[PDB]
């Protein structure tokens, strides 16, 4: 996308949304972030959007596959899952090269540190959903590490019911419970994330109070199918 | 066990 | 896909269906074709149902950005519309040179060669709804074309019944609605098409009475929002 | 007005 305008490229992400085409909206996301400029708030949400749209068909497809491909245990299956997981891997690569490339070094404010850091451990649990050996444990490590860094700047930075610090808390705890077989600490972590949120509700307005409090209720969703 | 749904805006 | 086996191919369809992965089963069922061979009566709804599902999302984000662009009257939104619209075009001109290269000149029974006559008006509809001058009206006689020769095939060689043939006639009726400006002509082939099924359904076993009363709660359902 | 979904199967 290097031969069209970075707005231009923002305002076709925003039409491909509204089209429901997500790999375009991706691909445009990513022209705009190879302009080399950091992402505003709004931007830094249409990255997002984009990606985990696209991720969201593969691994919804992935599943179908490996689940048909365990059902069995000729090549057919086993081929097909291994072509969505790779095209998978090589879009979770491909998040993971623009935060390194060079949105996290050049993220200072705690809104947009955190944000990318949490990007990070998504796309990580995501490699390390489809990993088997050798490396796994290295991709589980490399997620834990990045949701991590950005707890303890949201810890330190943003109030309980900041929606971002809501959501990586929430993220952090279904990488503990899928991802880490470490269900205790997910649900520790709902816990206290949602008991601290809520009182912090009282400092909030209106709208402020209904972003947060949709958020808690993923949590306790969670909470309610861990327990 | 439901992640952020992100898909939106 | 020259270099995977026929069989492997539509294995492959099958599990994309599966998947919902409809690029990757449009993309099995055309290396299928293009291995030489006719295709049988599932065969034929393989590649009817990938290419239905890969242009159906295209049509559907070409009509947000068509939308958006008539209430706008910069170039983004028109050059985003066009590049949709190119995109879908290619997509329709893939299925119409299968159907030319060489599924229709090798149908010689009327359940297949209505079935690829069908797809050929189907895929001239398609192109053109986004069809504007110099060509929309060559598009629209392709198109009604198509549809004729299947419709002169059905009638002599089908039961009215025939769910080939009802959907057959549904079609048709929406290309005289919508692309040819023409409600008569579309509400009496509606009409007569329902009646006659309803007249034949006395002929049929449990399971093709739900197959062919499904079709016709369509050509119902037409009329209803047409009169 | 629909024409035939064909979507499924
Ligand atoms: C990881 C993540 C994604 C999305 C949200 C979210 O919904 N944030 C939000 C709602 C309203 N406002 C202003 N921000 C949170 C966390
Ligand atoms: C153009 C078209 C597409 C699909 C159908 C259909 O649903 N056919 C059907 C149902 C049950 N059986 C055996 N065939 C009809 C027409
Ligand atoms: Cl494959
Ligand atoms: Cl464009």
């Amino acid at each position: 996308m290097g031969s069209m305008e970075r707005a231009s490229l923002i305002q076709k992400a925003k039409l491909a949304e509204q089209a429901e085409r997500y790999e375009d909206m991706a691909a445009f996301m990513k022209g705009a972030v190879e302009k080399g400029e950091e992402l505003s708030c709004e931007e830094r949400n249409l990255l997002s959007v984009a990606y985990k749209n696209v991720v969201g068909g593969q691994r919804a497809a992935w599943r179908v596959l490996s689940s048909i491909e365990q059902k069995s245990n000729g090549p057919e299956v086993r081929e097909y899952r291994e072509k969505v997981e790779t095209e998978l891997q090589g879009v979770c690569d491909t998040v993971l090269g623009l935060l390194d490339s060079h949105l996290i070094k050049e993220a200072g404010d705690a809104e947009s540190r955190v944000f990318y850091l949490k990007m990070k451990g998504d796309y990580y649990r995501y490699l390390a959903e489809v990993a088997t050996g050798d490396d796994k444990k290295r991709i589980i490590d490399s997620a834990r590490s990045a949701y991590q860094e950005a707890m303890d700047i949201s810890k330190k930075e943003m109030p309980p019911t900041n929606p971002i610090r809501l959501g990586l808390a929430l993220n952090f705890s279904v990488f503990h419970y899928e991802i880490a077989n470490s269900p205790e600490e997910a649900i520790s972590l709902a816990k206290t994330t949602f008991d601290e949120a809520m009182a912090d509700l009282h400092t909030l307005s209106e709208d402020s109070y209904k972003d947060s409090t949709l958020i808690m209720q993923l949590l306790r969703d969670n909470l309610t199918l861990w327990t | 066990a439901g992640s952020i749904p992100g898909r939106r805006s």
